[PDB]
This record gives structure tokens, C-alpha cells and sequence, in this order.
């Protein structure tokens, strides 16, 4: 069981830093991915990071603009959003992925999800 | 002879066991233990080399000729039906192919089929390492048909079931072969009920090596700790150095004691003896520290009590320890 | 009874049979039921982060092409007939090295049914990787999984389910690991989506709890006794320079010998294990004890007061260190 | 839908097919696209200078001989059909021992397309050599590569490219090495010229950074504390010959015990490692400390001045030695 | 000269040939001559009680079915032709793991003769078990054998003999074992009777003598010097309690360190080895030396007389112990 | 193209070498050493990775076509005749099959056949461990036809016989590649006379690791033994403890010295140096014991002689030791 709570997403027009706190058996779910769901649209992948190691992967739309970092001691994943654009108006979600859950881009492969923060720019 | 072989294989279906729907196929099996390999206590496995021979009746192979036996090649084995005998507790087993497949296939005019193959088996033997090294183990060897239940294939030991060698050429350098027994039983699984033949080898560990390596050095170190009791209390650098170095010596001996056993949690008799000996040498230095403090500042005659209590306690512990593990 | 009649029936089933095509090709996906009978878990390796598993792997599915009539029996055929029949492309995703026993023959079972039901059993010894969180080692709990998945066929062509529900996997209680205890096992069925498509997935996970008895006696007790043995120096008179100094480094020497042997049995994990913290903590205490006599000797050449303060503080601090350490990892 | 119709189509493709001849034989070279899905990096061995890699190796190419019409589907055939189809002679140049998993079957995938596109996937566990520069060990950075090359066909007959550009290799982030961290991975496409001709080449390289946490706690800290423990002798009074001499060799004895255990875990490299310099440097300092008491005892039998000079110099020199050592290797 | 003519002759020999039937089937047993050219003895393992042997194994027999006329040459055919010819079912009874080298091809030779004589050569690397009597270790002599026997054919169907008499086995002198020296080799031909019948047997045995030089320098000399070093305590004055006690346990400590390293390189044999007796004997002497000072200190607090008696007795007793030990094992 | 391949294999007998009775078959071989693996001193073997290429003429494969070369599959190799080249000193050799059999088969219209296969070989290299670690070794690599004598198959090096790489990517971390030579010779065996091609790799061990690990610590411990000579004779617990502990320290260093060499009986230079150093520390404590006895009961100035004799003897030994092994 893993509990995910994300915070730090406000309403602006800019650099934002979203933090996702984790608790429980986080080792069994070492991959953390960020997802956004625009109204009237399916949930969209943003970026997936591993708890251990620290290697990163980002979507093409948010490449070189959004950076994600994590620390196992704090058990928190930080998503840094820079150069915001009006297309970034979606409910940002934090999800945990099992080690053998397959592809990162598909939200179905993720088991535990956060509440979801509403960000409008 | 060639015509006879062609007729036997012509119109023969190897996918079907003899008497597929008539009655269960009775298979007579007997084993010749060529040698028993080393017993791996770490992996709880033992190597065994045997000449596994199976006998069964197949009426499809009957032939009328003056020759009443046909010793055939190993390639002939794949042409006819062969029982799917497998060893249940075998972690890894191999059949030697040097210089040729070491298999025998003899067919009589009666239709009786003798199939003998040489096998090297690393069977699984769960070892209860309590009372180590005085432990006694019974390593089994279970084999049965993999796919054919008791309603289709039934095994049965012959009049000479398990044949052993001289037992001196056997590769057992730690244990000593003391017993042998064969058993027949039926085990129910999800697929069905299968007749399982088990051979139990009784092995008793030989304590000569462990006694010399660990027991004697540990006992002597404990005796060396008692030496500090006779050295007078004024020689502070002498008794202190003797006590601490004996503890260091016991630490060296403790590491080498459990260098072959696996990481089993339960306290073996070897671990218990070393741990108790470690306390005695530890208590010897603590005794002097208590004696030194009170003398520098009854208790004054603690040396006299120590010269009696410590040897008596260790002798009492040895009496209880050896009786509890050599008899029980 | 009639072996020739049975032989003709089997030949009829195999005639025109295409192994390359799955049952119900171009139609609904074929449901494959799997049950596992565990034989033993031979090894659990922390250094290699994997475990060795021996099991009876069985698969159930219906193939109408193999349906036969007129024979009211279950045909248990030779294992070599499996080469002429379609079998699911089942593979283990997390396995590192696996094989099928072939003594005296391939441990393979094919059992047909009149309606076309096929039973396919294999005795497989597999080495499956299992990432281990050793932060709480040796008081850690491990969740080792066995992933079962189809390689080529997606969910549109094949589906997996546990046959028997929670009873699909048996023999767990028989497992006797010398170092671990099987706390629980779980069965998980889910779909995993890849770039090529979604594939069925079956997961078998074991929760392993390490036995603490071996490490408590082997590692913790010698370390505690040496640290207590270092406190003996405080009782020794301050003028006994040779005795107290010799007691110091020899305890330090003893601690190093214990430390060298213990750390060898584990991989190089950067994070601090519970065993790592305890060994280093004890080594610091004995180091400070010899430093304590240094200050005593220097000021002597209050000296009694320093020794008295050291005596009260050291056992209390070490007890406090033990209490914090044990609560953190328990 | 019609299995017989699909069977006839497959038989038509295989009829007259020559596995010995590559697609577009005698014409333009066939372009082969490769993508790799990493499963795990099991081991990284310094002594053997190699690493073990498990991956899903996939190849893409067009074969007009296998083009089929009338079936608007991608035919996922049994893995045994690959023996009747041409596949590139792809091999790894730097591998030492490799195999394809065969449980429960050969982990091989063949997927045909109506235009003749062939998808060939293999799950391969390979051990590839990786020369390691251990001068800065254990603070070193390693660049382990995986060379992909055609064995027989030259650039005139076959060409290699990464399918998907920089996205051709995935699963790198999932790799969890206990001793290393994957800093970066690079994809390189180039042509290598030999005596027989020029061959296409694909290179996958990982930059590995060793984790320093284990060695800092295990090796450096005990060495530092022993050296500091040797400086305690300076505080001890000069007349305490038994105490100071016993402190000396025992510290030397302790340093040797640490040195014996540490050097075993590495190959015999003539050049000086960072760990090599530190261990020997500490062993010299404790050696000099006992030599320092020798001079003190001899002159005694200024004596206080020698001890005072030693006290100022030794911690300063050791700190200077540490500062130079760390700056050089960081 | 005419390759087609030779090809027709070979095809004629193979036409109608039955591999399943031995030469002279139903008649006199076929005599098989064997000669062995030893390449090297790679390893001799005491722990596993086996040795690794690489050799050129050759067999000679006459098969009238393979007799050909009109070709006055010895046909050296490809190694793959052996699959179409009958070969003896020769196997090694005491082997544990054997294989035939296959680089670049199977190291197999088939050479036919006009009269039907067949030469069959194999390059085989075999690991054969060899029980070792280690009572006199490391001054022991070992007789490792290689048993050659037919598996299925009894003496009525096949017979074995050494081709060339005592010259059947060559290359023995070339063997260079680092730890052993080949004293002698013997060739034995006999018949072994089993339940199934009597089988021919050929035995090749090597008498190995272990080299004592390594153990004398590595093990015996340090043990002797430590024991002599313990006798130094007798010369030391009785009042030097700290010196003599420190000399005692440190010698005991040194003996334990030597003992721990030495016993690791051998299996656990209950009987007392020569090395086992020597190490324990030395450990008793140093133990008694510290006990000797205990009695001295106690009576002191004649005391000179006890030391003098100890001085005369200890070197004499140790010399007597050495003399008895060496004579017993030499 | 397909018709050409069918014609070549039709009427072709792979059991017969080209020019079976005409003349010996001349085979041109050249080797590309991809990398040399680690040298296992314990097993006296070394790993080598090569691209072994062989060239020979077979007139049966001549074809007249516009295409003058036919790069064929690895499966085509089994169809035609292939020389039975084997490595005589190979303990274990393998041919990689990932992802496909790493073999090349090119046939020209001339009838010349080029057959190249990638091989990993663990060749046998008998190591004379005298003068260790300053030893220098020449590991050979011998290959020849297994069944065809010199009268039927003759090997011959090409103009580029042995081709080496950068030698920096080579897996030699202990030794340094310094020399290379190729030789051709005929070896007479029981079967006949065979032409053997040998490649000798000259390897010189690098002494940097051993010098730091053993020589310097052993030398420093010997110097520490001399420290006892300057400590005054009255400090009995000091000099006695220093002497005995240095002996214990040398014992620890002696064990780790021979931790990689096999159990060769002959005294290596490393063993000789450690043994001599063990005597010096042993003699230092014996010297004090002699000094202590006579003083407690010329000889009285033994410390002055020891302060000169011991350093001089060790320096003289080092001068003889290093010269005898660095030059000879
Ligand atoms: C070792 O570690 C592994 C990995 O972390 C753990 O595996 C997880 O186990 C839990 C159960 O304990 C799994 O949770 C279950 O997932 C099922 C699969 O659902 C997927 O597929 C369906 C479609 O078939 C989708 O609709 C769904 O979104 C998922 O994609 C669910 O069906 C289960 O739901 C059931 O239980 C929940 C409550 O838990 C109910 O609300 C539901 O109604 C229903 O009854 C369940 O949620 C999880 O998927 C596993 N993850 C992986 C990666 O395998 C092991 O448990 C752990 N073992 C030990 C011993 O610690
Ligand atoms: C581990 O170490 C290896 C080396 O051992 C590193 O691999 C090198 O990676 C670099 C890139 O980082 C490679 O450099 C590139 O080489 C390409 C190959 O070009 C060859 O072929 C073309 C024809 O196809 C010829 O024209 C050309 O002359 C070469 O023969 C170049 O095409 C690349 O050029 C591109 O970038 C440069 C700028 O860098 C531009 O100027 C160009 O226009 C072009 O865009 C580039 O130069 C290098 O070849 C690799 N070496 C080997 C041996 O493969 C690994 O990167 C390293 N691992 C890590 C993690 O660092
Ligand atoms: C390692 O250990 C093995 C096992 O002990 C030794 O092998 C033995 O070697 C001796 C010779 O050294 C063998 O003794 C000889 O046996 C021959 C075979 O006899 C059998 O078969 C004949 C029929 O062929 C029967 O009649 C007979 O009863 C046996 O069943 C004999 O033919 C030999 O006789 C010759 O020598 C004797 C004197 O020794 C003369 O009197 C005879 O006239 C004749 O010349 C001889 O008796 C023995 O059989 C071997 N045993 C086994 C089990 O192999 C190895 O030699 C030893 N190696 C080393 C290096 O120590
Ligand atoms: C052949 O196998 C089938 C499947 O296992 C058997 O059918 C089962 O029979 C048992 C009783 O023996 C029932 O409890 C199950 O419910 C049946 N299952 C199904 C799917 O039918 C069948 O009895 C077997 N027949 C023979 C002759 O052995
Ligand atoms: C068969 O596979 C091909 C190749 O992957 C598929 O063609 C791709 O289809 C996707 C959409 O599903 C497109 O985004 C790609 O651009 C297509 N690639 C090419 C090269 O055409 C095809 O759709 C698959 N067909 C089926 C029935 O699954
Ligand atoms: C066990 O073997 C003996 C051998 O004589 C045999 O008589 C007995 O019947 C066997 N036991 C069983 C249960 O078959
Ligand atoms: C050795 O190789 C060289 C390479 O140029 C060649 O010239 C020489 O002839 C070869 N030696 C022999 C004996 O073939």
C-alpha cells in the first residue's frame, strides 16, 4: 500500500515546483510518473522518474521545460515546471508504478494515484 | 534379425503406453548405487551415481525367433515407448553421453523390456542441523511417473531393490553410511494420485574433524583464562593482557567454527558450545576487574572462589552438554 | 481398449493440425488457466538479488481442433506429442535462468480431453530476480515476485487467469528456507500495456521475513561484549598505563576483526544497514574509550572525576544508542 | 477468420523461399532498424571487467518476398517459423557469453506485415566486456559499451540504424545497480572498416558512477580512526615504555588486518588506486609513530620537545595528506 | 583420384548399413583395441576427490561390413560420418563430467581401411573421481584410476585390450602437476561381473606423490619458530610478569591465526592428518608454556628450579614429538 | 542465383576433402586477436577472443556467373566440406551463437572458399612461477587438423598472419603484452604426422601491485623489529611485546602473500622474500632474549652490534635479492 499526496500547484499566469509525498511500501513501486488530465481529454503523460538511481524521462511537449527530481530520504518527488504555457491547464496527478508494470506512458499500468491538483495558467 | 527389428517398429505407436485402456502398466524398478557423492550441507543436497533399471511388459514388441533377446542401440530407445520416470527431489540430474549415450535397451521374445540408464543425481535433502556436528540425517530419493497416475502406471520394487557397492569407494568423506530402506507410497496432487518410490539413506556425521578443530582449542583457551586466577593481583598488566587476548583468541575461533554451515537461525550444538566458552573467557576478565577495584579500594578472596567456581562450572557445563547431545 | 482405434483417433487429430495458429484464431481470445504446485525454494541470494524456484507449472485451455469423440477417456500422451500441439507462449518476465528437467525424460505432461481441453504440465527450475530493500537488514521483509506473461500474443488473442482462485498455488507451507520464513503469498491478475499492445499478466509474490536469531548470536553479542569489555578499563587504576592502553587497542583490534568478517557476506549497498550502524557505533565507543584514557593520563601528569564521569556516561550512552537503534529498525 | 485461408497464405510465402539469400539480393542494402528494451543489468564485475545485460532485442526490416495480400492483419506467428525466414546476422562484438532464454519456449517473436515488414524480437542475456580505468577507484566513472555489428554482410548488403532516434533504447531508468548509478546512456551509429570491408556498427554505451558511500564507511573511517588512535601515544608519558610500544605495533597490527581484507575484492592492477594510496599512507603514519617513540626513548636514556613537535606535525601532515589525496581524486 | 569413384564406394558401404547391429552380430565378440595419448592433467582436487584429464582416446576394431576393394588408400572421412557407423559403447565408470571438444568442429576422427578396420579417435576432457587416503597428508601417495568399460555389450559381444601392450598409453612424462609428481602408471585388463553379465574392463591408474616443499615452508616452519619463540619466556626473568604473560598468549594468538588459515584448504576428514597432528601438537606446547609460568608465579608468591626443569624438558619433548611424528609419516 | 546454389550442392560429397587423392589441401589461415582475456595463474590458462579465418580451394564449387562472390548463410556451412581445425592446447573453446551463428561463408567463382568464425578460447599455458612476481611467460596457441595428416592437409600463414588490436582494450590487467611470434612445425603422433601452427604471446607480469601489497609492509615490519634495539634493555615488557607482535604481524602478511598463486612446490621469489623477512623479526626477539639473560646474570654490548649487523644484513640481502631477480 502506497499513499500519494501532491502539493504546490497554484494559479498563476512562471516557475512552479510540485512536490509529491509518498508513504508506505514505496520500494515495491520505485517509478513515479506525473500525469495531467485536461477537461474533455484523456489523462496525459508528462514525466516518469525512478525512486532509486534518478534517471529521468520526459514527454516531447514538456521536454527541456519541466524537470523532476526525487530523494529517497525525504520520500518525496519534486516536479519543477518552468516557462508555463496556456496548454498546461490540467489537473496534475502523481502516480506510482510497479517495477514490472510495463510502459511508463500508459496510466493504466500505475496502481496508486494522488488526489490531483488543479492548475490553471 | 534386421527384418525382425523392422517389423517391431512398423505399425508401432510410441505415444501410447502398453495396455493404454486395458490395465495399469506394472513397472519393476531396481537401483544400483554406484557411489554417493559429497553431501553439500550449505545447499542441503547430495550427489548420487546410480544405474537406474526399469522393467515393463509391452506386448507390441513380441517376436517369434530363435534369438530370445535383442540388445539394441541407444538410438532405438526413442523409437519405442519409454516410461516418464522422474525424480521428485532432484535439483539437477544428468545422463552421461561419453563416449556414447549410456543407455541400455534389451527386448526379449516374451515382450519384456529392460531399460537401464546411468544417472548422476543431485537430490534435495533437507538437513535439520540441530545437534551439529552430532546430527544424524536421512536423505531420501523419490521417483515416480510424471504424467501417468496410479490408474495408468504402477511402480514396484524388485527382489533386489537397492544394491550398494563396497561403500569404501563412496565419496562420503564427512558422513558415514549406516542405514538403507525402501518405501512405496501414493501422493495425491492436483493432477491426480501418483505412486512414489522412496529410498532413504541414513547418514551420521563424523565428529573427528570438528572436535579437533573447535572443541579442543576452545576448551584450552578457557583453561588459559583460569591461568589469570593464579597470577597474583598486583600484576595488573599481566592479568589484564591475558584476559583480553584470550577473548580475542576466542573471537578468532568463533568465526572459523561456523565456516561451513548455512545461515540457519536455530542454535546448533557447535554454536552453543562456542558461545558458552566465549562467556567464560569474558567473565574471567570481568572477575579480575571486580577484584582489582575492591582490592585497590569475602570479596578480597575472590581469587580463591574463582579457582574453584570457574573450573567446576565449566566441567558441569561440559557434563550436561555432552550428555544432552550424545544420548538424546 | 483397441490401441489401433486410439492410434487412428490421435492421427486424425494431428492430421492437418497447424501449430502456428492459436485456438480460435481470428476470434475471441483463448482463456488459459494456470495453477502452480511449488516443489521447493532452493536458494535466496542477497548478493545476486534473486531466488531459485522449483515448481510444477500447469496450464489449462480448450482447443476445439483437438476435440475427439467415441473415446470416453482422458488421453495421457507421451511428452513428445507436445511438439505437435499448440501451447501458450508463456514466459517469466523477471527470471534470470530457467530450465526444464530432462531426467529421465523431459518432465512434461500432455493430457487431452474429449471436448478439446488440454492439460500441459512442466517441472521448471527458475531463477527469478528479486530486488531487496536492505535498509532494515537483517530485520528486513522482502516481497519477491514471479511474473507470468505471454510473450507474443496480446490480450486480444490470449487471456490468463488463476485456475482455482486463491487455491491456484499450493505447496507454500512445505517451503523451508533456512534464513527466511514465508509470511504470506499473494496472487495478482492484471493487464500490462506496452508499445506493441496490452498483455495479460499473472503475478505470484512471496513476503519473506528474515530470521534474526543467527545474526543476534553471531554478530551483535560479540560486539556488545567487546564494548562492555572496554568499559573494564575505567575500573582499572589510572597509573596502570600499560594495562589500560593494552586493553584499549586490543578491543579496537578485536572490533576490526569482527567487522572484517561480517561485511563480506553482503553486497556493497551505499545506504546504512542496521548491522552497518551497529558495528560502526561499537567501533566508535571503543575508540572513545582509549581517547578517554589519553585525557586522563595527560591531566594526571579531577583525574578521578574524569574516570567517574566516563563510567556513568559510557554505559548510559551505549544503552541509549542501542535503544534508539532497536526502536528505529523494529 | 478462415484459418485454412491464412494457412495457405503462409505456405505460399514459404514456398520457394530461400533463407540463404538476403532481401534485395544483388541490389540496394537492406536497412535494419533496431530498438532495445532493457530488462535489467544483473552484475558489474570489476575483476572480470564485464557486465551482464538482459534486454528485449528487436529488429525491423522489409522483405518483399514475405509480402502478402488479402489479409489486413499483422500475423504473429510461432517462434519456430523464424528458422524458415531470413534474419540479419547480428552479433555483439564485445560480448563474452550470451544466450537466449528458452523457458517455457524460445523467447523469440516473429510478426509479419502485409507490405513485407518483419519484426524479430529476442530476449537475450549477454555478458559484455567493459575495460575499466580504476586509477580513480573507488571514485571512478566507467563507460561500458555494447557493440552491435553484422558479422558477414558488409555495408553494401546491410545497414543499421536506431529505430526511434534517441528513443530506440528504453528501460534505462529502471536499472538499479547496488554499486553504480547510470549517469547517462548514448546511442552511436557508425561504419567500421576491416580487411574484408566496411561493416555497419551500432553502439550503446552507459556511463556508470560508482557509489562512494560503502567504501567511505567500510574502509576510510577505520583507517582514519586507527591513525588518530596512534596519535594518542604522544599524549602518553614518555616513561610508559610498555604502554606506548604496545600502542604502536597494535595499531600497526590493526592496519595490516584492515589492509589484508580490503585489497582482496579487486584485480591486480599495477597502477595506484585512490584506495591503494590511502591505505599505504595510513600504514606509513602509524609506522612513523612507533619510530617517533624510538627516537624519544633513545634520547631520553628536548625529549619533551620532540614529543611536542611530533604532536603538531603528525595531525597537520595527515590532514595535508588527506587534502591532497581528496583533491587529486575528486 | 576419381572423387566420384570414391564417393560411389563410400555410398555403397553406407547403403543398407545398420548402425543398430554390432560387427559379427550373433558371432564371436568383436575385439576393440584402445590406445590413449594424454594431453594434460589439468587439475587434481582434494576437496572434490577428482582429477581432470584431457586425452586423445582412440579405438581400433574390424568391421567387415565397411570393407572396400579397389581403393589402395586409407579413407580419412569427415567426423560427421561417424554418426552413420557403428562405434563401441565405451564409457568411463568413474567419470563425473566429460565432454568432447567441438571447436572448430567435433574433435573426432574416422579412418577406414580396405579390410574393414576402423580407427575412431576422440579428444575428451573428463573429470574422474579418485578417492584419496589423506591419513598421511601431505606426505601421502595417491592411486587415481580411469576405468574403461562397455555399457551394454557384455564379453560375449565385445572385448577390450590395450593396443601396443604397455605402450598403449603415452604422454605421461609430459604431465606437469604443480602439486604432484607422476611416480608410475599401470595398465590393467580384466573382466567385471555384474547382475546383467560379465563386461570387459580396462583400467589406467596413476600413482601420484604430493610435493612436500610447499607445506614445509608454508606451514611447518612458522609453527616450529613460534614454539621456539615460546621457549624464550623461560630465559626471561620470573619477575617480568607482564613480559612473560604477554609472550604467552600472543604466541597462542599467533598459533591460532596460523591454524585458521591452514585447515581451510582441505575437506573435513575425521581422521588425523599429519598436518593436523603437528598443528595441534604445537598449540598444546605453547598452551603448556603459559601454564608453566602460572605455576612459577604462584609458587614464587625452587622457582628457579621449575624454570630450569621446563627449559630442559620442553625442547627435548618437542624434539621427541617431531621425531615420532616424522618417522610415523615417512 | 538460386539455381547457382542448387547446382553447387547437387552432386557434392561433403565427406571428401577437395583433391582427396590428387594432392594435399593447402589451407591459408590468419588470426585477428580481438582481445586477450585475463590470465588465470591458478589454472595456468588464459582467455583469448579471435576471428579465426581459413582459406582453401575447392574446385567442386566453381560457378560461371556475372556475380564473382557468394556471401552465404551459416546454415550453408554444413552442406559443404569444412577443415577439421582444432586447437591442441584449448581446455575449453566456444563459438558464439547470438543472435545467429557467428560464422561467415563466402564462395568465389574461382572456387576459393573463405570461412571465418568467431571463437573464444581458454587455452592452456603452463606457467613457470619461478622469480614471481618478476616472472615472464610466453603463452602459446597451437592449432592443427585433427584427422588429416600432413600428407592430406597443410596449413600456411598468410601475409598478415596475426593481427592485434589497440592492446588497450585487452583484458590483461595483470600482465603486459610485449611480444608476438608465429611458428610452423610438424608433430609426430600415433595416428601420423600433423602440421601444427603455433602463436606465442609474450607476457610480462607487472609488479606494481605486489610491491605495494607485500614488499613495503614486510620491509617496514622488519624495520620495526630493529626499533627494539634502541629501546633500553630494562624495559622488558616493551621490547618483548614489540618483538612478538611483529612476528604476529609478519604471520598475517605471509598468509596474504600467496593468496593467488597455485600450490607450486618450488620457492618463488615472493615466498623467499617473505620467509627471509620472517627470520629477521624472529631473530630480533631471540636477540633480546639472549641479551636479557646474560645481562640479568662483548655480550653486554649486543645492542650496539645488533644496531649495525641487522640493518646491514637486511640491506645486503635486498641487494642480492633484487639483482638476482631483476637481471637474471
Ligand atoms: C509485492 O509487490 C507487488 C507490486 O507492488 C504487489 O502487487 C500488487 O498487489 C495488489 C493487491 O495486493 C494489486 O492490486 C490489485 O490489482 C488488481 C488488478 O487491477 C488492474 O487491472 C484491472 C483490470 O483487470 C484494472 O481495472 C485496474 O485498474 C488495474 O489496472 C485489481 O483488480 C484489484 O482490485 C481488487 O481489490 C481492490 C482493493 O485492493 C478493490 O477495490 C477492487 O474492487 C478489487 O476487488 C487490486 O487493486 C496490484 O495491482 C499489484 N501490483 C502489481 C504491480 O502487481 C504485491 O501485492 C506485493 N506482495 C506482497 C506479499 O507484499
Ligand atoms: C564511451 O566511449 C565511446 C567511444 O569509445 C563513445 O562513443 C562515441 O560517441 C560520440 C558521440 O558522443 C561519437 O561521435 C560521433 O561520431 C559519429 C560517427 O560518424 C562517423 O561516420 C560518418 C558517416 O556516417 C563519418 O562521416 C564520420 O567521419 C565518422 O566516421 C559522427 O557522425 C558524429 O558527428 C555528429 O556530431 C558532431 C559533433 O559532435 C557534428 O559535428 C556532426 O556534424 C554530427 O552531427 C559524432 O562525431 C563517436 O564516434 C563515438 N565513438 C565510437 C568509437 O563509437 C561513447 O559516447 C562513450 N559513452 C559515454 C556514455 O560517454
Ligand atoms: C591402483 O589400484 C588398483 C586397484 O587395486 C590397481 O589395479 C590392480 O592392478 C593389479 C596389478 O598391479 C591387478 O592384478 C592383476 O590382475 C590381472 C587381471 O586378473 C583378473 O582377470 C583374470 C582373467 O583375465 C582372472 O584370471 C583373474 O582372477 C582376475 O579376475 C591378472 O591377470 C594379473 O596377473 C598377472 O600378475 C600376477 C602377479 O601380480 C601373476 O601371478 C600372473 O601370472 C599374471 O602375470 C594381476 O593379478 C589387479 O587386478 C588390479 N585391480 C583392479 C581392481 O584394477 C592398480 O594397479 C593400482 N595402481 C597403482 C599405480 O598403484
Ligand atoms: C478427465 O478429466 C476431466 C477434467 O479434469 C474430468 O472432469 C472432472 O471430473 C471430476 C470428477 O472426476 C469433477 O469433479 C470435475 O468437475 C470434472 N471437470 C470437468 C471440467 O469436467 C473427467 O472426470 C476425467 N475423466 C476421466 C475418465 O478420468
Ligand atoms: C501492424 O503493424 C503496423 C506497424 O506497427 C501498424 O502500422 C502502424 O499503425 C499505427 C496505428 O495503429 C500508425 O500510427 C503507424 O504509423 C503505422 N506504421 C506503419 C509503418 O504503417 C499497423 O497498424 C498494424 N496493424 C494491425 C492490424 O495491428
Ligand atoms: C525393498 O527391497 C527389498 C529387497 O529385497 C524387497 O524385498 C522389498 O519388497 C522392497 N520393499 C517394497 C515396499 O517394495
Ligand atoms: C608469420 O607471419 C608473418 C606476417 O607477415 C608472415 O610473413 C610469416 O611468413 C609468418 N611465418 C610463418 C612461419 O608462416
Amino acid at each position: 500500500q502506497v499513499q500519494l499526496v501532491e502539493s504546490g500547484g497554484g494559479l498563476v499566469q512562471g516557475s512552479l515546483r510540485l512536490s509529491c509525498a509518498a508513504s508506505g511500501h514505496t520500494f515495491n513501486y520505485p517509478i513515479m510518473g506525473w500525469f495531467r488530465q485536461a477537461p474533455g481529454k484523456e489523462r496525459e503523460f508528462v514525466g516518469a522518474i525512478s525512486w532509486s538511481g534518478g534517471s529521468t524521462s520526459y514527454a516531447d511537449s514538456v521536454k527541456d521545460r519541466f524537470t523532476i527530481s526525487r530523494d529517497n530520504a525525504k520520500n518525496t518527488v519534486y516536479l519543477e515546471m518552468n516557462n508555463l504555457k496556456p496548454e498546461d491547464t490540467a489537473v496534475y496527478y502523481c502516480a506510482a508504478k510497479g517495477r514490472y508494470s510495463g510502459g511508463l506512458y500508459y496510466p493504466t499500468n500505475y496502481d496508486y494515484w494522488g488526489q490531483g491538483t488543479q492548475v490553471t495558467v | 534379425v534386421t527384418v525382425i527389428l523392422n517389423n517391431l517398429l512398423e505399425g508401432y505407436d510410441n505415444k501410447l503406453r502398453p495396455d493404454i485402456g486395458v490395465k495399469p502398466t506394472l513397472i519393476h524398478t531396481d537401483m544400483y548405487v554406484n557411489s554417493i557423492g559429497p553431501v553439500n550441507a550449505i545447499n542441503m543436497e547430495y550427489t548420487i551415481d546410480i544405474f537406474f533399471a526399469q522393467t515393463w511388459y509391452d506386448r507390441r514388441l513380441k517376436f517369434n525367433s530363435t534369438i530370445k533377446v535383442l540388445r539394441l542401440n541407444s538410438n532405438m530407445v526413442g523409437k519405442i515407448w519409454i516410461p516418464d520416470t522422474f525424480f521428485r527431489n532432484s535439483k539437477k540430474a544428468d545422463a552421461h553421453w561419453i563416449t556414447t549415450p549410456n543407455r541400455m535397451l534389451r527386448i526379449w521374445n516374451d515382450g519384456r523390456v529392460l531399460y537401464t540408464l546411468r544417472l548422476t543425481i543431485d537430490a534435495e535433502c533437507q538437513l535439520q542441523l540441530h545437534n551439529f556436528p552430532m546430527d544424524e540425517h536421512s536423505c531420501p530419493l523419490e521417483f515416480s511417473s510424471y504424467g501417468y497416475p496410479r490408474e495408468e502406471i504402477v511402480y514396484q520394487w524388485k527382489r533386489s531393490s537397492v544394491e550398494v557397492g563396497d561403500t569404501r569407494s563412496w565419496r562420503l568423506y564427512q558422513f558415514s553410511f549406516v542405514g538403507l530402506r525402501n518405501t512405496t507410497e501414493v501422493v495425491k496432487t492436483t493432477s491426480g494420485d501418483y505412486v512414489v518410490m522412496s529410498v532413504y539413506f541414513d547418514l551420521s556425521r563424523r565428529m573427528g574433524y570438528f572436535t579437533i578443530q573447535t572443541y579442543i582449542p576452545c576448551t584450552l583457551i578457557v583453561v588459559l583464562s583460569w591461568v589469570s586466577f593464579w597470577i597474583n593481583k598486583d600484576a595488573v598488566p599481566a592479568r589484564t593482557s591475558l584476559g583480553i587476548t584470550t577473548v580475542l583468541t576466542m573471537t578468532t575461533l568463533s568465526t572459523i567454527a561456523r565456516k561451513s554451515l548455512p545461515k540457519v537461525s536455530y542454535v546448533t550444538a557447535m554454536d552453543l558450545f562456542v558461545s558458552v566458552c566465549f562467556i567464560f573467557v569474558f567473565s574471567a576478565l570481568v572477575e579480575y576487574g571486580t577484584l582489582h577495584y575492591f582490592v585497590s579500594n569475602r570479596i578480597a578472596k575472590m581469587d580463591s572462589y574463582a579457582r574453584i567456581f570457574f573450573p567446576t562450572a565449566f566441567c558441569l557445563f561440559n557434563l550436561v552438554y555432552w550428555v544432552s547431545y550424545l544420548y538424546l | 481398449g483397441n490401441m489401433s482405434f486410439v492410434k487412428e483417433t490421435v492421427d486424425k487429430l494431428l492430421k492437418g493440425y497447424d501449430i502456428r495458429l492459436r485456438p480460435d484464431f481470428g476470434g475471441p481470445p483463448v482463456c488459459v488457466g494456470m495453477n502452480i504446485d511449488i516443489a521447493s525454494i532452493d536458494m535466496v541470494s542477497e548478493v545476486n538479488m534473486d531466488y531459485t524456484l522449483t515448481m510444477y507449472f500447469q496450464q489449462y485451455w480448450r482447443d476445439k481442433r483437438l476435440a475427439y469423440s467415441g473415446i470416453p477417456l482422458n488421453l495421457t500422451l507421451d511428452n513428445r506429442v507436445a511438439d505437435q500441439l499448440w501451447v501458450p507462449d508463456t514466459y517469466f518476465l523477471n527470471d534470470k535462468k530457467s530450465f526444464v528437467h530432462g531426467v529421465t525424460v523431459k518432465n512434461r505432461m500432455i493430457r487431452l480431453h474429449p471436448d478439446g481441453t488440454v492439460l500441459y504440465g512442466l517441472r521448471i527450475t527458475t531463477t527469478a530476480a528479486c530486488m531487496m530493500d536492505l535498509r532494515r537488514y537483517p530485520l528486513d521483509e522482502q516481497n519477491c515476485t514471479l511474473e507470468i506473461e505471454s510473450y507474443g500474443y496480446t490480450t486480444d488473442d490470449i487471456e490468463f487467469y488463476w485456475r482455482g482462485g486463491d487455491k491456484a498455488v499450493t505447496g507454500v507451507e512445505r517451503i523451508e528456507l533456512p534464513q527466511f520464513s514465508i509470511v504470506e503469498h499473494r496472487l495478482v491478475s492484471r493487464n500490462v500495456v506496452f508499445a506493441t499492445g496490452a498483455y495479460p499478466r499473472l503475478s505470484l509474490s512471496f513476503r519473506l521475513k528474515r530470521n534474526i536469531g543467527y545474526f543476534i548470536l553471531q554478530t551483535y553479542m560479540p560486539s556488545i561484549l567487546i564494548t562492555i569489555l572496554s568499559w573494564v578499563s575505567f575500573w582499572i587504576n589510572y597509573d596502570a598505563s600499560a594495562a589500560r592502553v593494552a586493553l584499549g587497542i586490543t578491543t579496537v583490534l578485536t572490533m576490526t576483526t569482527i567487522n572484517t568478517h561480517l561485511r563480506e557476506t553482503l553486497p556493497k549497498i551505499p545506504y546504512v544497514k542496521a548491522i552497518d550502524m551497529y558495528l560502526m557505533g561499537c567501533f566508535v565507543f571503543v575508540f572513545l574509550a582509549l581517547l578517554e584514557y589519553a585525557f586522563v593520563n595527560y591531566i594526571f601528569f579531577d583525574v578521578n572525576a574524569i574516570d567517574r564521569w566516563s563510567r556513568i556516561v559510557f554505559p548510559f550512552t551505549f544503552s541509549l544508542f542501542n535503544l534508539v537503534y532497536w526502536l528505529y529498525y523494529v
